[PDB]
């Protein structure tokens, strides 16, 4: 999980790093500065972690490709609403226990995490409405409110 | 909490009070989605606990149904009693507003139960069509014979054993029945109908056929009389049975709903209405809003229809052969918008489980703006030329009068009902389909129920739903047509025709069905002639272990002998066209 | 165990999963990877529960139903909020690359896949994007594969390598491009293939026979069934639409086939809807042939067979007991004749002897995969008893099961099992001519002619026990590998021998015997299996009668002028010229058959009779198991003019028209009971299923689902007035939609497996007891005899070792799965499957005839110089020419016969 400014007084322990909210891991720490735009970055660790997917199991070898889509939309500006509450779905029902090994739990804690701190990032990328049917001549859809 | 969720209903007072008059151990409440109390009662004490009913401070008054359920097939019965069959009596309390479902549990070789006739007289057809569908025998019945089915019937289809399919046509056996028939006023004997006294050697027994069609079908009465005056008569009935009921049993959810069209066929929508209410409480739906509007604007547009049919033929059948011209201009009217939305004049078939087929096409406020238009000065007109007539106030004032009491102990419900004061429609009482919405008023009668007093209520009706007409015109709510529930069949037509999920959800449901899970549910109605009722058990399948369909016309020709008596046949006719039925609403 | 679901409390197996324990339950937990026969692997995700520590725990987690033990005092929870979300979610996630394909997928109505997404409830798409494509394979002419549909459930590779042990099926890529298939074009090789259109839960791999005259699962007419292709008798449900056998689907039987078949049951059935099979009776009267009614074709054979002095009939292994007992009853016991001939028949009876008088049980088709060391003598069992070489493969596959129980590894944990077996297997000894399809699994395989292999077989009884007659002339090299086998058979807890008539020697079946016995005294739990030829060669064993030899002479000398062939081409039995010179001797021949034999030329009547689709019977398997088959559909529906009855009522009709000059169609039970009256050994088949006056609460069993469609319009062409509902007074089934098929109703006899909610193959959950163990109220079929408390004595006749003779080619049985048996071989789809005709010769003998591999060598039997191609088999012995039996043109007696002139054509 990434973290803040403010969790850099935190010793490398695997019990502090833990509370924080993120692990301890490799202890080999990556530094994200602020020309660094949030949405590409957790893109480009979504699209790793895709296309990394053994394809044993459900929810990492086909919900880390979807992730990856609404990561791509969003980074051009052509997110539509609903997709963070996809993302985030994506983050609960891809944590430990629901996938086969923790492959897909360590893809989706930068995007909790991101999400969690950068929300703004994610929401700058929502532009166009929802939209996942064309219209059938002759048929008059069922307007859901 | 949802209005369809499953209830015990223990927080009634009448289980408390019946656990307080027979203990607690002598009855079993069984947790249903019908909306009443359903109570499991032993045989031994079936007339007991009526009798307690009948007598209780804000007592049940009407016997709204009692019919049976062949339970050998039937595979969830968790909770319930042993049973190869069961008789259930639907009870209402009008002051009460209330209803309690009363079961009594079978085994197959010991099918018989009290009879229920010396509570309410209405059992007697009712006690006659279990016998004739199931073989329950009611011991004490003054005549159990078959009511649907010929006498010379072998078999009862409504058992789970009996084949549904029409059998091979035979020109042999239509040739022998032909017979009977031929033979039949030649070995008549009064005494296998009910009759008595007959051939006193005064009486005559006359029998009445299909020789007046008034749109209500083909049905016999046998009438004794002494000279001109009615003293005993008994209707024969079946000659329009459909084996609706065993269809239900025979077509999915979905694929059922143009037979319940069928059931009353002047009501088309009306018909449709409480079917997919009571299986969208088995599915756990809850439509939207503007479901709920344009089901009710369907409702009352076929309401008016049946209404204008109903008034230009006992215009007609009074003598006056002129407004049923006009009238059937007006149902075309009708029919114009009707044919606009769903696609059909008669049988619509357009409620769905979950919504409707379509949405509103552009541009039907127009036409409903036209009738909503043409309507009221053509009315008026009928009243000024025919019904303020004073020849057909003399055919019809004071004929055929019966009071609230004999409307209560025959279950007659409608117009019928409401000219003896009694202020109970069911879309005021137990309101529906978001009819809570609008404002209407129910018209009632000054205590006496006559044709003329039923007629004019009749027409009041009318009045009331070109309002609620009106009400549905200028306030139709922007939505869906259909609920965004997954058991809603069929799916949206679009997202079928685009999304792989919808399109499997739409082809299971249309092929093998949509699957209810197993449960019991009701749902009543104020339909056009009176109060109609769908019953719906689900074992767990696509398809209806059991489909019961209550009907007004039922009652109202079983009502027919003790409110004809000592009249003249003239008043007969009278009363007939009065009634409002049709013979498909009777027979089922 | 008790668990606790949603608050209720349940007894369970605490060796089951939870997944399995549930489902046994009667609750519906959705999955995709699990399969009973296959074990657990927790791929798909999809059968998720919560699971609590305890009573008083209201968080939870999710856990895999499938992966987690049903323990004592588990707390689950199907119907929460977190699981149910989770499992839509799984649903969804299939969805997004799902193609729009199920009006045009040969799976819809059938799918396991629609089922799932109905039963999560989810049916609104909010996956925008795209959605990944596959290409196709060409999978052979049996299973068709559309990768598209695919939801990458594992279970095909898992039950073609891991169960079948086929080797030309896997999984390539990786993430979300996992292709399942062959590493290339071709035909899929293994012999149990056509199960993947069951097991695969989607429209990937489909029957493509079906998809020819497709049509969907609510349309089809469906009847239980016995396959006849050959003698295992797997439990079957054909499907019949439109007049015409549409598809063979497997029924569960939990005691026999449970939920597999092979490739010649499955898509074998084409041989029913050929348009050249007879369906009404045809007299030749000269050169006319004119077709008659059944009662006039009736009067005409009863007037004949009245003016004839001796009257034989022939039966057949492919009639059932019924049919073929109406015959005996018709001809005469003294003038009823088998149709196999006097060695097929001898080495027949041998192995009924062994059977039921050999005091060695002969365990089902189930109980086949629970031995611990099997030894095969002669029987090629992957080409003549398939089934059974499915479960010789889960038997030897028991030591790792046995291995991973000894680490306290759950039964159902099949990776585990397989990672702590590795290569580890039950010892398996296979012996034939040459190389069989178990030679990849088996510990040792002995290529060797059957003499041979019958003298390896007699050593290792010799070595098992001194009582057993020796054999004089053993190799130390043969000798070790005796040895070997000895201490693999004594070491075993359950020994199993496996042997058959296809080998075409009495000696190995008499080998076979004297193993069982040497393991028997020895205290072993033996068991013994015979592979018999064809579908009823049991039935016709106990039945008994003369040869096709002794028939052939009655018409020869001219004893006999009458001669009633039941259901036999008589050109797979004897040499097919004496045949025709014999049937054209007699003065009057009538056949009742259903295929268009070559015996119907000199005919002088031919009696149209029902294949197995269109009849009732009683048919016995190769473990002595009398199995009875109803009727699919009615011919005569749609065809009016069709006069096709079973051949027992047209026989018992033919009886009465002789005797009273009356017609008597008769009733099946009524033959049956004649069966069992008159022939005590078949008093079984009383009980192999209720008869016809048999309910469930009043009604019938419905041979077509509930939503079957078209009633007023199949047949609105031929006439718009729907005909009457076909009658069936034979058995307790009906023509019709109005009749029983709950999974609760009291029988035994399933035609088809379907629930609400589960549309696909796993409605046979809903049907069993236990999910993967028997049916609910016991599996259809009834044993004949039991295991008797006396055993045989040893056989002393040890035949001497193979020697070549110059000029004289010992022909040596070489079958197939696809051709050797007859009504199959006849199907339209296996001319493409078959292979091509040949002969196989040793390296030395084609050297020393000058020939190499493709060259067309010609040779003369019974006067019919008959010209193949050469194809080189290195495991052959030398003086062998290998033949493809049951082939056209080369019958299945010239097993163990010789050749001479075998020479360059
Ligand atoms: S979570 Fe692990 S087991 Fe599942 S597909 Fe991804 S890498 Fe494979
Ligand atoms: S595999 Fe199943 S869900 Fe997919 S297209 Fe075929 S029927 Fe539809
Ligand atoms: S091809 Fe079928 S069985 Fe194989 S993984 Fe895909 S869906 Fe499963
Ligand atoms: S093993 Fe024999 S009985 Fe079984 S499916 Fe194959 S051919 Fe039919
Ligand atoms: S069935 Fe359990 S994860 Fe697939
Ligand atoms: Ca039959």
């Amino acid at each position: 999980d990434f973290l803040t400014e403010a969790h850099l007084d935190l010793p490398m322990e695997f019990e502090s790093i833990g509370k924080a909210g993120s692990r301890l891991g490799t202890a080999l720490a990556m530094a994200v500065d602020h020309e660094i735009n949030m949405v590409s970055l957790v893109r480009n660790l979504e699209e790793f972690f895709a296309r990394e997917s053994c394809g044993w199991c459900t929810p990492c070898r086909d919900g880390l490709p979807w992730s990856v889509k609404i990561l791509r939309a969003l980074e051009r500006g052509e997110g539509q609403p609903g997709d963070i509450e996809t993302l985030e779905q994506l983050c609960r029902f891809l944590g430990p226990g629901k996938t086969f090994c923790a492959h897909a739990p360590g893809a989706v804690e930068p995007l909790q995490s991101a999400i969690k701190y950068f929300r703004e990032e994610f929401e700058a990328g929502i532009k166009q409405p929802f939209s996942n049917t064309h219209l059938i001549n002759g048929i008059q859809p069922n307007l859901l409110k | 909490e949802p209005a369809w969720q499953t209830r015990d209903h223990l927080d009634d007072p009448v289980i408390g009070e019946l656990r307080n008059r027979f203990g607690p151990d002598a009855f079993t409440v069984q947790a249903t989605r019908t909306g009443v109390p359903v109570v499991w009662i032993k045989r031994e004490q079936l007339l007991e606990v009526g009798d307690f009913l009948k007598k209780l401070p804000k007592p049940y008054v009407m016997l709204f149904d009692l019919h049976g359920m062949d339970e050998r097939l039937r595979t969830h019965r968790e909770g319930l009693p042993a049973a190869d069959f069961s008789v259930f009596y639907h009870l209402i309390s009008i002051d009460r507003n209330r209803d309690i479902m009363l079961k009594v549990a079978l085994a197959e070789n010991d099918l018989h139960v009290p009879t229920f006739t010396k509570l309410f007289p209405n059992a007697n057809w009712y006690e006659r069509e279990t016998w004739d569908l199931f073989g329950i025998t009611f011991d004490g019945h003054p005549n159990l014979r078959r009511i649907m089915m010929p006498q010379t019937w072998k078999g009862h289809p409504l058992r789970k054993d009996y084949p549904a399919r029409a059998t091979e046509f035979s020109p042999f056996e239509l040739t022998k029945a032909k017979q009977d028939l031929e033979m039949e006023a030649l070995t008549f004997k009064p005494e296998e109908w009910g009759m008595k006294r007959g051939t006193n050697e005064d009486f005559m027994f006359l029998n009445l056929g299909p020789n007046h069609p008034s749109a209500h079908g083909a049905f016999r009465i046998v009438l004794q009389l002494d000279g001109e005056e009615i003293v005993d008569c008994v209707p024969d009935i079946g000659y329009h049975h459909r084996g609706a009921e065993k269809m239900g049993e025979r077509q999915s959810w979905h694929s059922y709903i143009p037979y319940t069209d069928r059931i009353e066929y002047l009501g088309g929508c009306v018909n449709e209405m409480p079917y997919v209410l009571a299986v969208e409480k088995l599915a756990g739906i809850t439509v939207p809003d503007r479901v709920n509007v344009i089901r009710v604007m369907l409702s009352e547009l076929f309401r008016i229809n049946s209404h204008l049919l109903y008034i230009s033929t006992f215009i007609q059948d009074v003598g006056a052969m002129t407004p049923v011209f006009f009238a059937f201009t007006d149902r075309q009217k009708i029919y114009d918008l009707v044919e606009a939305i769903t696609g059909f004049r008669m049988h619509p078939a357009w409620f769905r489980i979950g919504g409707v087929a379509h949405d509103l096409p552009r541009g039907w406020d127009r036409l409903l703006r036209e009738f909503l238009d043409w309507m009221p000065k053509r009315l008026a007109s009928y009243e000024k030329a025919a019904l303020q007539n004073t020849i057909l106030k003399g055919r019809s004032q004071g004929v055929a009068a019966y009071g609230a009491k004999e409307a209560l102990e025959w279950g007659t419900t409608g117009a019928g009902l409401r000219a003896t004061g009694i202020d109970f429609d069911v879309r005021k009482a137990r309101p529906y389909s978001g009819y809570e919405n609008f404002d209407f008023e129910i018209p009632v009668g000054g205590g006496v129920s006559d044709c003329y007093t039923r007629v004019m209520l009749k027409v009041e009706e009318l009045r009331q739903s070109l309002r609620i007409l009106e009400q549905c015109l200028n306030n139709m709510p922007e939505g869906p047509f259909k609920a965004d529930h997954p058991l809603t069949t069929p799916p949206p037509k679009e997202r079928t025709l685009q999304h792989i999920e919808t399109l499997i959800t739409h082809f299971l449901q249309v092929s093998w069905g949509p699957v209810m899970p197993a449960n019991e549910s009701f749902q009543m109605i104020e339909a056009t002639k009176g109060i109609n009722s769908y019953y719906l058990t689900s074992d767990g399948s696509t398809m209806s272990y059991r489909t019961r369909v209550r009907t007004p016309s039922f009652a109202h020709l079983q009502q027919i002998p003790a409110a004809i008596r000592g009249s003249l046949v003239s008043d007969l006719i009278v009363y007939l066209g009065s009634i409002d039925f049709v013979m498909s609403d009777v027979d089922r | 165990a008790t668990i606790h679901v949603d608050g209720k409390e349940y007894e369970v197996n605490g060796a089951d999963n939870l997944l399995e324990a549930c489902l046994s339950l009667g609750l519906d937990i959705p999955y995709f990877c699990w399969h009973p026969a296959l074990g657990s692997v927790g791929a798909c995700r999809q059968c998720a529960v919560k699971q609590y520590q305890n009573a008083e725990d209201t968080r939870g987690r999710l856990v895999m139903s499938c992966m987690t033990p049903a323990s004592d005092g588990t707390f689950i929870s199907i119907d929460d909020e977190e699981a149910k979300q989770f499992r839509e979610s799984v649903v969804e996630w299939l969805m997004t690359n799902h193609p729009h394909d199920c009006p045009v997928c040969e799976e819809g109505g059938n799918c396991h896949l629609q089922d799932m997404t109905v039963m999560t409830g989810h049916s609104f798409r909010r996956y925008r994007f795209t959605k990944r494509t596959h290409r196709n394979q060409d999978l052979g002419p049996f299973i068709s594969h559309e990768m598209n549909r695919c939801i990458a459930c594992y279970r095909c590779v898992r039950y073609y390598k891991d169960y079948a042990d086929g080797t030309d099926l896997g999984v390539y890529g990786a993430h979300d491009n996992v292709y399942f298939g062959r590493p290339e074009d071709g035909t899929l090789e293994s012999e149990f293939s056509g199960n993947l259109v069951e097991i695969c839960p989607t429209g990937v791999f489909t029957d493509k026979t079906h998809s020819e005259r497709y049509n969907r699962k609510w349309d089809m007419q469906f009847a239980p069934s016995i396959c006849q292709q050959c003698s295992i008798g797997c439990n079957i449900s054909p499907g019949e639409r439109y007049g015409e056998l549409r598809r063979i689907e497997n029924r569960y039987n939990g005691t026999v086939n449970h939920y597999f078949l092979c490739d010649r049951g499955r898509f074998g059935y084409g041989y029913v809807n050929l348009k050249d099979r007879p369906r009404q009776p045809v007299q030749r009267r000269g050169d006319d042939f004119i077709t008659l009614n059944a009662e006039q074709a009736m009067q005409g054979a009863a007037d004949i067979l009245r003016q004839s002095k001796k009257v034989i009939g022939i039966g057949s292994p492919r009639a059932s007991v019924e049919s073929n007992f109406a015959l005996r009853e018709l001809v005469g016991e003294e003038n009823f004749y088998t149709g196999i001939a006097h060695g097929e028949q001898e080495r027949l009876q041998l192995a009924l002897k062994v059977l039921r008088e050999g005091g060695i049980y002969t365990p089902a088709l189930r109980e086949i995969e629970s031995y611990d060391a099997v030894l095969v003598l002669g029987e090629d069992v992957t080409q003549t008893g398939a089934r059974v070489a499915l479960a010789v493969r889960q038997a030897v596959k028991g030591k790792a099961r046995e291995m991973a129980a000894a680490q306290k590894v759950a039964d159902w944990q099949i990776a585990a099992i397989l990672n702590i077996g590795q290569r580890a297997k039950h010892p398996l000894f296979v012996t034939n001519v040459d190389d069989t399809r178990l030679d990849d699994i088996a510990a040792w395989t002995y290529r060797a002619p059957v003499e041979d292999q019958a003298r390896l077989g007699f050593a290792i009884a010799h070595a098992l026990d001194n009582s057993a007659p020796a054999v004089d002339g053993i190799e130390p090299e043969l000798q070790s590998k005796i040895d070997v086998i000895v201490q693999a058979l004594a070491g075993a807890k359950k020994p199993l021998i496996i042997s058959g008539t296809n080998a075409g020697s009495l000696e190995v079946i008499q080998a076979a015997a004297n193993v069982a016995k040497a393991l028997k005294g020895r205290g072993a739990d033996v068991g013994i299996t015979m592979i018999a030829r064809s579908v009823n060669s049991m039935g016709l064993g106990i039945m008994g009668g003369g040869s096709l030899e002794e028939a052939l002479t009655e018409l020869e000398t001219g004893r006999a002028d009458a001669v009633v062939v039941l259901e036999n081409d008589l050109h797979r039995h004897a040499s097919a010229i004496r045949v025709n010179a014999a049937l054209a001797k007699a003065p009057l021949v009538m056949v009742v058959d259903h295929q268009r034999t070559a015996i119907m030329e000199n005919a002088h009547l031919v009696l149209s009779a029902a294949s197995f689709a269109e009849s009732d019977g009683t048919v016995i398997n190769n473990e002595g198991r009398a199995q009875r088959f109803f009727q699919v559909y009615d011919p005569a529906y749609y065809d009016s003019k069709t006069v096709m009855l079973e051949s027992w009522r047209w026989l018992h009709s033919l009886h009465s028209t002789l005797l009273s000059r009356e017609v008597d169609w008769t009733q099946l039970d009524h033959v049956i009971d004649a069966v069992v009256a008159k022939i005590p050994e078949l008093a079984g088949i009383k009980d192999a299923a209720p008869d016809a006056t048999f309910r469930i609460r009043g009604q019938k069993l419905a041979r077509e689902p509930h939503r079957y469609s078209g009633r007023t319009a199949m047949r609105a062409n031929i006439s718009v007035h729907e005909p009457r509902q076909p009658q069936d007074i034979d058995t307790m089934f009906t023509f019709s939609m109005e009749g029983n098929n709950q999974p609760t109703a009291h029988r035994s006899q399933v035609p088809f497996a379907w629930a609400p909610g589960w549309n696909s193959p796993q409605a046979w959950n809903k049907f069993q007891d236990e999910v993967g163990g028997k049916l609910r109220f016991g599996d259809p079929g009834v044993r004949l005899f039991e295991t008797s408390e006396n055993g045989l004595d040893y056989f002393t006749s040890v035949p001497a070792r193979f020697q070549p003779q110059d000029g004289k080619w010992r022909i040596a049985p070489y079958y197939h799965l696809f051709g050797s048996d007859e009504l199959s071989q006849r199907a339209p789809v296996f001319q493409s499957r078959m292979p091509q005709p040949y002969i196989k010769l040793n390296p030395a003998d084609a050297a020393k005839l000058g020939v190499n591999a493709g060259t067309r060598v010609s040779f003369s039997y019974d006067g019919n110089t008959v010209t193949l191609p050469v194809e080189i088999a290195e495991g052959l012995t030398a003086g062998q020419v290998g033949l493809p039996m049951g082939m056209s043109g080369i019958a299945p007696v010239l097993a163990g016969a010789h050749l001479e002139d075998l020479k360059e054509a």
